[PDB]
RNA sequence: UAGCUGGUUCUCCCCGAAAUGACUUUAGGGUCAGCCUCAGGCGCUGACUGGGGCCUGUAGAGCACUGAUAGGGCUAGGGGGCCCACCAGCCUACCAAACCCUGUCAAACUCCGAAGGGUCCCAGGUGGAGCCUGGGAGUGAGGGCGCGAGCGAUAACGUCCGCGUCCGAGCGCGGGAACAACCGAGACCGCCAGCUAAGGCCCCCAAGUCUGGGCUAAGUGGUAAAGGAUGUGGCGCCGCGAAGACAGCCAGGAGGUUGGCUUAGAAGCAGCCAUCCUUUAAAGAGUGCGUAAUAGCUCACUGGUCGAGUGGCGCCGCGCCGAAAAUGA
RNA sequence: AGAGCGCAAGGGUAGAAGGGGGCCUGACUGCGAGGCCUGCAAGCCGAGCAGGGGCGAAAGCCGGGCCUAGUGAACCGGUGGU
RNA sequence: UCCCCCGUGCCCAUAGCGGCGUGGAACCACCCGUUCCCAUUCCGAACACGGAAGUGAAACGCGCCAGCGCCGAUGGUACUGGGCGGGCGACCGCCUGGGAGAGUAGGUCGGUGCGGGGG
């Protein structure tokens, strides 16, 4: 979806910022320049899509590139958005995450036992005409000391996979009750 | 409580703390956070109490990892012996805590939950706190 | 003032450290019998027209100049260039 | 893997690096400074006998004369998994002083 | 080649010895003194050196 | 005798030290080396900097070795068993070799590793620079200030080093009210001459009660914290409203039911699990209060009045509380 | 290359220092340029040259030891000897 | 001056690992023999030596692929020469010049120099 866009320069980075605009970068095998746009939007629009979904900036050139994200380096002291890469897209073999959907409350759940998942993004390769929005996988039944893993998502055809697949996806473990302070003995 | 199990030299050097934090700076575990702003140790004492106080509010809770560990010495001496000799005694195991570093998280909870879990057992911790939810900072190994 | 126990130690010590290192960079000039290098190990094997010694020494051999070299799969290197 | 740089045991200065196959000798003299090589001489590949032993005798004999014939007296000796047989040849005749 | 003057606006007195040996290498030796010296970026680098204790022109 | 204490007389002109390095029956003492000095020898070489070339393992950072580590996977296997042996077979919210994924820790861990720094050549560089012999020294209790590491308790006007600077020897000058080392500043003399540094410009006191915009209401300013708050003023977001919201103001505020269990009784209502559906504009298996449980007050929620703005979530500038001590403020 | 590398540690190490056998005794004498280090005195590096040898056909290395601890100025006197 | 194999040198892993295919008419390798030189701390495995009808299996030589392993921009943060601040303090900010680590895109199954034997 769409968000603005704005060529950069040879401009210092910490004014961009404290003026009013985030600072940015695209590359795709051959084509690299710097960008940037603006805070409060971009803030908007990534908290929606991200490295989840598609962007599309329409630049002050006349186009409207579309990209992805990728990487948000930050200051990590007061940490917050500073300067984020951005990856221009098409049709080529491509590797990306994509957020997964466990739905469904099994019986691991409910018996007390919560789902401590691993995951929340899955790393696969797809041909960017593929969009799998996200894989509403199952989790019907996960026992308590059970696991799920592999291949055992289903996976939209095309969306290839990208791990071992035998990464474990989630898990349900334990909770935490106050007989957890008898253990303090 | 935590600490190693016999490592190395026992004495070490407490040092001044920067504030670059080197890592650790968003979620990807639970879903809400525990973030330090003031630059000190955690104490393994307070990191017990802190750890308890979560569990303490909400009984049958969830699960709340620990990603700091607290595995520094307490160079203490004794009380009115004079000074020089020897270096002191390893004592109090904590650890270094910079700024924008994640400690505790809380998963599988009410929002109300974890809001009031993490906001009392922080407030047992050493210092002063930001209680974060987990997004802008996806992607990170 | 209670000055009762007090835990001592055993523990300082060190060592008169010579000083070591590379004594003569490269761009000098040597009349042959001046080391270029004092090391432990063999952190610079030796290079042309320079020599080892039981200390593990790169010295000189000629009257030339020190050259600097490495070699990823052979080691670091010190050499004398002629200057005939 | 006789390797060991008994090529640096003779890297004191100047080489003459020699080879057997199943059949045929290669023997040539190599001089290193940039990597240049010099004269050659083979019990089979020079189109000569057909008995191994005297062939290369005579082969680095020949090479030997040649040596000579172009300039030269001492260099090292080049050879691998020797087992020091001589090759009696050993380019002891060989100008250079081999034995 | 256009030459670079100087004037000499803080006092030397209270800082580190590079600063001084600099001061003492530009025919500088108390305050306010046009220093008219011809370009060389060695004197060059002994201004960016001393840039602050003094002010600068490329008077031609 | 006294490696100790004490005293040590005239004037100007020049440079100008050190409170360290080793060594000792030495630690409050002497040789020596560094630092001051003067004569004679040397002549761009020296401090400093530009260029090239090299050495380096810290600040960070990384986990590939060294160990430390939190969470899950996978499993050698260890408690194990189901239950046959010339020996097998299948099997857990126990714990656990390793590996893997998930984060991470380090002065004595290091794949990476800078700004720097040291140093060898090209050149600028004339300066109480530097170099060489030579006589006389005095020094060898130091202190402060800045970042850099140790000690200590990330206490001490504490200590012990590193680079740096001042006091020391600049208690000579202006600031800082006063004030060895904090800011300015290197004081031959004279001048009833002007500029300016820091710091100031109502007055003590010399100079702007200068111009313009923005804040605060406490003597804040005129010296403290976490932590608490309908203090104040701008910024950003997020639902609600003329089809009528916000507050108040009328009224509705229901049924299976007294929810299943606990429980002496637990009936929304001390706790455990709950996770209905139905009449309805709307009444929830409940917001607090009330009971011996009950009753009951009230809310939540929708419509009646009313008729315009409202409820709240973060950020930021300054304050408020937090905040008690000894002669007169 | 994580083992051995005599014994603490660190660097170093198979393109060997490790590990096997043969041979031997340079664990030489007379020196020693030019250096490391440096208050002195000490300590530490080594081609080369002569002798006369050990190994290898040689090329060649050999004036102990993978490297850094295993040490003691001088005065006193014993010692074989010119 | 060229296309191929071999004895051998240089850069330092974009050369290494691994599946696929491969060439011997010369080179090369296995292979034929263990009686003459030689030797296994035992074996002719290894080095050694005299030698064919075969082979191209391996060893090796060459091509394809990135799958392991290797290098890795760009940006921006870290850290910091040197210059000024702010807080009792633990620490924090402005200036200039320098400028990583991890990662992101992409890239990589070599580069080249010699001397002979072949067409």
């Amino acid at each position: 979806y769409r968000l603005k866009a704005y060529y950069r320069e040879g401009e210092k980075p910490s004014a961009l910022r404290r003026a009013g605009k985030l600072p940015g970068v695209m590359y795709n095998r051959h084509l690299n320049r710097k960008v940037y746009v603006d805070l409060v939007e971009f803030d908007k629009v990534f908290r929606q899509a991200s490295i989840h979904h598609v962007i599309v900036l329409e630049l002050p050139d006349g186009q409207s590139l579309p990209t992805l994200v990728r990487q948000v380096n930050l200051d990590k002291r007061r940490r917050r958005p500073e300067h984020v890469d951005f990856f221009v897209l098409s049709d080529e073999p491509v590797e990306m995450y994509v957020p997964l959907r466990f739905v469904g409350t099994p019986a691991g759940v409910r018996a007390g036992g919560v789902l401590q998942e691993i995951h929340r993004d899955i790393l696969v390769k797809v041909s960017p005409r593929n969009i799998p929005e996200f894989i509403e996988v199952d989790v019907s039944g996960l026992e308590i000391g059970d696991s799920l893993h592999a291949s055992d998502l289903k996976l939209p055809p095309g969306v290839e996979l990208a791990v071992s697949p035998e990464e474990t996806i989630a898990a349900v473990v334990p909770p935490e009750d106050v007989e957890k302070l008898a253990e303090e003995a | 409580m935590l600490m190693p199990r016999r490592m190395k030299y026992r004495k070490q050097q407490r040092g001044r703390l920067k504030g670059a934090t080197k890592g650790g700076d968003y979620v990807a575990f639970g879903d809400y956070g525990l973030v330090a702003l003031e630059p000190a140790w955690i104490t393994a004492q307070q990191i017990e109490a802190a750890r308890v106080a979560m569990v303490r509010h909400f009984r049958r809770g969830g699960k709340i990892f620990i990603r700091i560990f607290p595995d520094k010495p307490y160079t203490k001496k004794p009380l009115e012996v004079r000074m020089g000799k020897g270096k002191g005694n390893v004592e109090g195991y904590v650890a270094v805590v910079k700024p924008g570093r994640v400690m505790f998280e809380v998963a599988g909870v009410t929002e109300e939950q974890a809001m009031e879990a993490l906001r009392i057992a922080g407030h047992k911790l050493p210092i002063k706190t930001k209680i974060v939810r987990r997004d802008a900072y996806d992607e990170a190994q | 003032a209670h000055k009762k126990g007090l835990g001592s130690t055993r523990n300082g010590r060190d060592s008169q450290a010579k000083r070591l290192g590379v004594k003569r960079y490269e761009g000098q000039v040597v009349r042959a019998g001046n080391i270029l290098v004092r090391q432990r190990g063999t952190r610079f094997k030796p290079g042309k027209n320079v020599g080892m010694g039981r200390d593990f020494t790169l010295f000189a051999l000629v009257d030339g100049v020190v050259e600097f070299q490495d070699r990823g799969r052979l080691g670091r290197y010190v050499h004398v260039r002629p200057l005939a | 893997k006789f390797r060991v740089r008994n090529r640096i045991k003779r890297t004191g200065r100047l080489r003459l690096s020699v080879f057997r196959s199943l059949k045929h000798i290669y023997a040539q003299i190599i001089d290193d400074e940039k990597g240049v090589t010099l004269v050659s001489a083979s019990s089979l590949a020079l189109k000569l006998k057909g008995n191994k032993t005297e062939v290369a005798r005579q082969v680095g004999r020949a090479l030997a004369e040649k040596a000579l014939a172009l300039g030269i007296k001492q260099v090292a000796f080049d050879r691998g998994p020797y087992k020091y047989h001589g090759r009696v040849k050993a380019l002891a005749e060989g100008a250079r002083e081999g034995g | 080649m256009p030459r670079l003057k100087v004037k000499l606006v803080k006092s030397p007195i209270g800082y580190p010895k590079d600063q001084k040996a600099a001061l003492k290498a530009l025919g500088l030796r108390r305050l306010q003194q046009e220093r008219v010296l011809e370009d060389t970026p060695a004197i060059r680098g002994n201004v960016e050196k001393v840039a602050h204790l003094v002010r600068v022109e490329v008077v031609e």
